[PDB]
């Protein structure tokens, strides 16, 4: 489950979950069609180091996702 | 220049046949040091 | 992913067991109509752009407000995303109907979609509709062909329905 | 004495020489002070097996620099074929994965990452493995873990230099050639102030690897197609950095995990300054 | 589960692309060879019960050892637990057989199968020879093209298990 | 080149693998189905001349206007490449009949022809219209399997071009 | 990537021509051995890893200075590469032999091949020889099988021999 | 370089042994039908003028554009050099049929060509269409002779055409 | 070419200087000990064939595999190529003996050495062995010879090491 299991290999110190209503940020299917991606990736919780937390908001914010929580990870 | 040429080049004629012999003349230092890889061969008897 | 005897292997699996002699004639059966399947899918896939675009021609015609700014397939990007959309649908329909069994459509494809819809502000009853034509298009193709064998393929147009039917239900 | 056609006349095994000439091997016949022509820098000519030995010691008397040897024949066949890579095959990972979607995911970033090398099974990384399956992690994820690993930090970083570790870099992570002398000196001074950890981030955060891979996409080869802001010099030293299907990364050669891109190469295309 | 239909299914779908006369031609090879496949799942179906004694008293006539005290095909329980693992290997190859492919065989006996062996001290040599002696025996059961797709599955066992 | 022979082998190697029974009944089904493809093949080829002219003057009978002076359907060159260019499909047809699949109008006619066709003025339009009266008069040279193998590359045609 | 029709199709593209009759039989009669054909790539896949183990048995049997400290073939990580080497090299002879076109091989396999092996130190001849072992046992098999109906495989076992002799020659 | 007996020796001495029983009788039906290898050999050196020019006027017959401006059989002096090229790989596939092996061919005449005329701007698939044509002709010339006793040559004509399908092979 | 003085002059002019009181001494030394390195270089001189003799006995002692068919130095045209290059390397060694300096080692003979193997196929490793196995013989003579003036010349017997380990190094 994406119910982050142990430190879900980040090491780093805390881990944070954050979830983003990601467009085609990432995931466009490789198929000829529209930039989309799966109808179930509207929300993607993952998990970042507490060191790599502020640079992946902002490359996500700067692709167009917006975030929609962050909790602290355990 | 000297006779000793002649046996040296007749000697190696003997040892290792004609290919062996041409390519002794055109791997030698004053065929590379005077015609190089370029120039076609010319008389030179004539300049000291 | 499943496919028809796929998940006849599965079930048996889950006893313990060899396949019965029940579900052995039942997949005897489906290779049995299986030529007729595959007119099915080839009639699917040789008027895919039409049906999608007859389908939307329809769509529009219904619910002139998604045109209007405002709307939900105003301007042409949003345009394109929802013929876009109903490619992906009608093909992901074309494999189950390929597979004899609706796991592909599930799994790859409505599985969130809805709730994809939602968080988009997309109408899900205009989206539900768009299936719903493509669907009776789609079928019309399956059941009037260029010189296949004449025969009786009800069965196989039930079948299709049911996908487009579960695809439909799925997103409204 | 370029490039070369045949190999052998009696028999042999013709090697193919290339040098650095003083004007003591080849001038011309002008008037004034020994000159060989510029381009004619590095000289290459080659010699059957007999001959060679000989060459050699007269190319290094005269001055010269024999640069390398390498034998007629294996230089003959061409160029790699890039049917199989012009165009790959993308392999994408989905949400609810089948049990062997999962299968074919490893098995390819495996290749791709790794550049080819074996990867024996006492070697894999399975905790890893164990992650993406139950898709805590994802496959750009994963891609990152693969490369933070000493596997990867073992045959790639820890026995060449730099220049060389960004350069493999980017063929693996990016699939495309480093496209300017900028991009390796951007890279070799974010290692040596941040450490390997930020830097191997740098390529897997990129706007560029993001918008191709996305995030469940193996990064798949695509510098064999013309691509954005890529000088025009980058489609030649991708012919230099694959091989062939055959070929690897290897840091197993006899020379050892070397360059192979030119220095002088990059600076074709654009100089700077930073 | 890895069959000719889900195969061409997954490659329209990596590109993005509606099922065309290649992947069509591909599906009916597969609906072509259903009377043999299932013809050979039929036969090795009903025999179940005797290909697995056959098979499992061969593993112990080749390793006689295995018999003797201390050893692990001695007790109800071994012996118990041998029969089911040829019995499960003899299902699937039915599995294969009716699904069209090696997705049954893939999925529930070759992801994973050295790394069980290994820890529970199983010998391929044993499987691999009782696969030998099912092969043996299914010579005379079948033939022509029933034989050949009981074959394929067999020997794609055992080099599964090399 | 996108065959069912190419396909199979293709997924195989990128999993590093033999090819299996899986992939051995996919090619079945190709070599099975070349009678019906060749037949195909074989009858749009001896009456190629024929097919090109008819569609060639169907564009114009259906888009009269292309004929007047001004336009694209008028002066030798013109006319010249339009027989030329549906002449290539059919040509491009008939290899996909033969080789088992889309592979050959994939390469060559199908990659890159929006962008050309955008550039030169060309409206697929024209090419919908000469394939769909090909499609027309292949209904009475062929007939069974050989004419939905026609008919199969002939609409595969039609919905690149729409 | 080609097989025999795609190089049929090729040659005549490059001509702007429609396949000729002649081309036309050649692969009518590729057709018409497609089932012996199955057969012979079967006969490979069936015994791959025994293909490769006796290729290899015999090998160091004959070059005892591989397994020596100093040799190629020694440690472990050598040999498991070797034995790799033999089943990638194995399995693209036996996709080359279900097409009917060396192109697989040439491309994926055999271009560059050589040139990596010396860098490496590899001993091609070595290498070669192994390939040539692979040959014997592979045809081995494809002219003695499980209950295949009886015929001539001759002009099947000989193409299989060219995959296996381009391979060697390509790497000596 | 290297003929069949050569290759033989070669790979005997690679095993460290004297030549095999096997080896012995290969080699002797090689003597058995030396007379009409040379004969075969004779075939191509008496029509080599008429082999390449009938080739050529074919060729160009083909292919218009080599002999217009901009095309690589034009001037008149690309035209010698195609005309001289042509010479050189008939002389040297005549030389492997002499030999029993492809060796010379593939060592004095193949190696490096390619990227010779890569380099050159030749276009590499003429020139293996020039070596196809050549190979039709030279067999026609190999089976259809002066006076000669009457027999069976195909095995030579095969040895031949994979002699010209190397070269074209190795080119194209 | 270079010499220890040579070598001096080089970077006193690269500063734009008469040399260093520091070099000049240096220097000075070289000159205080070069009778003993006159006999150090005649050392090696003197024994030339049997250093290279011996090594070359003890090396195939060691690596039997190279002295059989399949071997680098077999047959005898090969071994007398290996036999040559340890006369050249040890002639070189001399050199730069009698220099004080590695330059002509360097410049004539180590420059591209180990990738003339690597083509050839040569085996670096054992060639490196050759070399290590000369070392020691070559500094056993330099050690105990005919009725020298007993001294110290361990100074001599290092750098004359450094010599047959720069080779070693630049060949493995
Ligand atoms: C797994 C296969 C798959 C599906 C099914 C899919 C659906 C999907 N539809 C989307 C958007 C969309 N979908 C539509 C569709 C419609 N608009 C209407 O008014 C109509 C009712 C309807 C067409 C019938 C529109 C307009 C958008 C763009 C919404 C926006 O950005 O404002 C998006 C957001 C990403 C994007 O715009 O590319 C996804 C993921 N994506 C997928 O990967
Ligand atoms: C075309 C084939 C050919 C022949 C025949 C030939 C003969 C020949 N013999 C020569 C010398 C010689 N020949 C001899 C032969 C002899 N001395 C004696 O006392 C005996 C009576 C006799 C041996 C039976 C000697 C001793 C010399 C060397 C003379 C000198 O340099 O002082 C030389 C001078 C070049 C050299 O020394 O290599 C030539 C050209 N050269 C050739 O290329
Ligand atoms: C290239 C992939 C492929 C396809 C597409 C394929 C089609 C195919 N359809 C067939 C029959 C047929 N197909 C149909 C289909 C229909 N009948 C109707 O009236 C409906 C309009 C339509 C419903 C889908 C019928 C009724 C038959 C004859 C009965 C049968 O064979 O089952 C047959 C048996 C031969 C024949 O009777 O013509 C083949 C081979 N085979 C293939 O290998
Ligand atoms: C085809 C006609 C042709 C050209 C143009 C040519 C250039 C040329 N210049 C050379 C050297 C040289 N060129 C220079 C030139 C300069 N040094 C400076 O600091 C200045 C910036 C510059 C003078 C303006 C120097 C100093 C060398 C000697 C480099 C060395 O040996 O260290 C050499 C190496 C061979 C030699 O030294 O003779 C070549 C081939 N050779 C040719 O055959
Ligand atoms: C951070 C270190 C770490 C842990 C601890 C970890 C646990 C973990 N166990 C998993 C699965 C699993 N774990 C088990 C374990 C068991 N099954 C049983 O019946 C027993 C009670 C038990 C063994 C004692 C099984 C059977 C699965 C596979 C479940 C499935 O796919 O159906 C998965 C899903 C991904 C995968 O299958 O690889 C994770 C992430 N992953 C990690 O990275
Ligand atoms: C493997 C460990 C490692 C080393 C050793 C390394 C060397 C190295 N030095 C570089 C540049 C450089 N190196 C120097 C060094 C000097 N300039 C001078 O004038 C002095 C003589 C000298 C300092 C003592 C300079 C100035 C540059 C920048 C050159 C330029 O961009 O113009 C570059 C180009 C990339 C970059 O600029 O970051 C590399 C790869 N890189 C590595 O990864
Ligand atoms: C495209 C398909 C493909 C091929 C064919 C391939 C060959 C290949 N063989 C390699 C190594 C190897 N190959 C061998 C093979 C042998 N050793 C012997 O002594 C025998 C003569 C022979 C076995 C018959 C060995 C021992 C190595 C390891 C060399 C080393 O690291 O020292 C490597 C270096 C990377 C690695 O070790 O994984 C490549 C790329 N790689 C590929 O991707
Ligand atoms: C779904 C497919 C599947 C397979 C194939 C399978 C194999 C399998 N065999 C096992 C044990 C076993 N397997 C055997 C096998 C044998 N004993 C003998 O008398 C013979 C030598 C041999 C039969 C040829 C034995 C003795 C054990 C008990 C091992 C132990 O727990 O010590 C176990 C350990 C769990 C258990 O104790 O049951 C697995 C998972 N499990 C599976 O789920
Ligand atoms: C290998 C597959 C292939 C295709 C399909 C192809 C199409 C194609 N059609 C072209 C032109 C053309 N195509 C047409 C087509 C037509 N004119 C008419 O009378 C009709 C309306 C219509 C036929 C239905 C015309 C008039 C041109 C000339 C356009 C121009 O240069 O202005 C051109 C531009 C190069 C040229 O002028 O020849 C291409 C590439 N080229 C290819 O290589
Ligand atoms: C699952 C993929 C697949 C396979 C493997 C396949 C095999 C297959 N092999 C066949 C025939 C055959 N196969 C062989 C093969 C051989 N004869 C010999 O003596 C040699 C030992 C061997 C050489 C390879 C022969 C001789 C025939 C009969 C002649 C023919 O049908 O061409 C036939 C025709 C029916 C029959 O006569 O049995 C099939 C269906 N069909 C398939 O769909
Ligand atoms: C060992 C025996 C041998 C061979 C085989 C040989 C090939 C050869 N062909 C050459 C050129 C050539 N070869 C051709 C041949 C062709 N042009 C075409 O368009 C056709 C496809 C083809 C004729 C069928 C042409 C046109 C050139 C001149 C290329 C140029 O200079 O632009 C050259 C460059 C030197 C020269 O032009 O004389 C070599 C070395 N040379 C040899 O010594
Ligand atoms: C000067 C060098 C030289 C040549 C050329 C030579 C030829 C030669 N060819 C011969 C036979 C022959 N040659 C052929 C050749 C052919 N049969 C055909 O139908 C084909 C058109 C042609 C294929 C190449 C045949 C069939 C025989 C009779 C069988 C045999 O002796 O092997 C014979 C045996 C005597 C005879 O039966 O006439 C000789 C001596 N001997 C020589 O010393
Ligand atoms: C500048 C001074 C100089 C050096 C150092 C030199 C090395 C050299 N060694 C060569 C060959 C060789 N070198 C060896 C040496 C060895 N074989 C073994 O197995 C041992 C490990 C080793 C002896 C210790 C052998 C066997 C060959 C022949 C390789 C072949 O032709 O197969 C060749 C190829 C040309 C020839 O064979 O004459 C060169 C250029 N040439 C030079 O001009
Ligand atoms: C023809 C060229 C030439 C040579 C060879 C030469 C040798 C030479 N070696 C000498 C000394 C010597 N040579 C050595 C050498 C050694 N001592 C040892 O115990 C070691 C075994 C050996 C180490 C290399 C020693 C220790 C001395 C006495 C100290 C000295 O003069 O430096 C001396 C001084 C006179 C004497 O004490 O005998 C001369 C002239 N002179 C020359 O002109």
């Amino acid at each position: 489950m994406s119910v982050l299991t142990g430190d879900n290999q980040q090491r780093g110190s805390k881990l944070f979950k954050i979830t983003i209503a990601l467009s085609p940020t990432l995931a466009h299917h490789p198929w000829p069609g529209l930039d989309t991606h799966e109808p179930s990736q509207s929300s993607y919780s993952t998990i970042v180091s507490l060191e790599r937390l502020l640079p992946e908001m902002t490359r996500i914010k700067r692709n167009g996702g917006r975030i929609l929580e962050i909790t602290e990870g355990e | 220049y000297n006779q000793s040429e002649f046996v040296e080049h007749l000697d190696r004629y003997q040892k290792s046949g004609y290919d062996a012999e041409i390519d002794s003349y055109i791997d030698s230092d004053e065929y590379r040091r005077v015609f190089g890889e370029n120039t076609v061969p010319y008389f030179r008897g004539f300049k000291y | 992913m499943q496919d028809a005897f796929t998940k006849a292997i599965v079930a048996a699996d889950l006893r313990g067991s060899f396949l019965s002699e029940q579900e052995l004639n039942q997949l005897t059966n489906l290779v049995k109509e299986s030529n007729k399947r595959l007119d099915a899918v080839n009639a699917i896939t040789g008027n895919a752009a039409e049906i999608i675009s007859d389908a939307a021609h329809k769509l529009f015609a219904e619910q002139t407000d998604l045109i209007r700014p405002g709307g939900n397939a105003y301007p042409n990007r949003r345009m394109a995303a929802c013929l876009r959309d109903m490619e992906i649908i009608l093909r992901y329909v074309s494999y189950a109907l390929l597979a004899g069994d609706a796991s592909v459509l599930e799994d790859r494809c409505l599985n969130g979609l809805k709730e994809t819809y939602v968080a988009l502000g997309t109408p899900t009853r205009s989206v539900a509709r768009a299936v719903q034509l493509m669907k009776e298009t789609a079928i019309g193709y399956v059941n009037s062909p260029s010189g296949v064998t004449r025969g009786d393929c009800s069965a196989l147009v039930n079948e299709a329905a049911t996908y487009f039917d579960k695809a439909a239900a799925s997103i409204a | 004495m370029n490039v070369l056609t045949t190999s052998s006349q009696r028999g042999g095994k013709l090697f193919k020489v290339t040098m650095t000439l003083s004007p003591a091997l080849s001038h011309h016949p002008w008037p004034s002070l020994d000159t060989y022509e510029p381009s004619q820098n590095s000289y290459s000519v080659v010699v059957p097996l007999d001959r060679l030995l000989a060459e050699m010691t007269y190319i290094k008397n005269k001055g010269g620099r024999v640069l390398d040897i390498s034998p007629a024949d294996l230089e003959a066949l061409g160029p790699p074929d890039i049917s199989s890579v012009a165009i790959p095959l993308k392999v994408e990972l989905w949400a609810k994965a089948d049990v062997s979607d999962v299968q074919a995911a490893i098995v390819a970033a495996y290749k791709q990452i790794f550049g080819n090398t074996y990867v024996l099974e006492s070697e894999r990384l399975t905790s890893a493995e164990s992650l993406l399956r139950n898709g805590s992690i994802s496959v750009r994820e994963f891609v990152r873990l693969l490369a933070k690993s000493e596997l990867y930090k073992e045959r790639f970083f820890f026995c060449t230099s730099n220049n060389r570790f960004t350069e493999l870099n980017f063929k693996h992570f990016l699939g495309r050639a480093p496209y300017n002398q900028s991009e390796i000196a951007a890279h070799l001074d974010r290692y040596q102030t941040f450490g390997y950890d930020a830097e191997i981030d740098s390529y897997i955060d990129s706007d560029e690897y993001i918008q191709a891979f996305g995030e469940n996409v193996v990064p798949y080869y695509r510098g064999f197609k013309s691509q954005s802001g890529q000088t025009v010099e980058s489609f030649n030293r991708m012919f230099k950095l694959y091989r062939g299907d055959a070929g690897s990364d290897t840091n197993l050669n006899l020379q050892g995990q070397k360059r192979r891109v030119d220095p002088k190469n990059l600076l074709r295309s654009g100089r700077g300054i930073v | 589960m890895k069959t000719v239909i889900t195969e061409v299914i997954a490659s329209a779908d990596s590109q993005g692309r509606f099922l065309n006369n290649t992947e069509l031609q591909a599906a009916n090879g597969r609906f072509q060879r259903a009377t043999a496949s299932m013809e050979a799942a039929r036969a090795l179906t009903s025999n179940a019960d005797s290909l697995v004694k056959g098979a499992v008293q061969e593993v112990y006539n080749k390793f006689p050892y295995l018999t003797q005290p201390g050893q692990m095909g001695y007790g109800d329980t071994n012996q118990a637990k041998c029969a089911r693992d040829i019995s499960h290997y003899l299902r699937f190859i039915t599995y294969s057989l009716v699904a069209g492919g090696t997705g049954p065989l893939d999925d529930y006996i070759v992801a994973g199968l050295r790394e069980v062996n290994r820890t529970f001290n199983l010998s391929p040599s044993w499987y691999i020879e009782a696969l030998k002696h099912i092969k043996g025996k299914v010579g005379s059961q079948l033939s022509g093209q029933p034989l050949t797709e009981a074959n394929a599955y067999i020997d794609y066992c055992i080099n599964a298990l090399s």
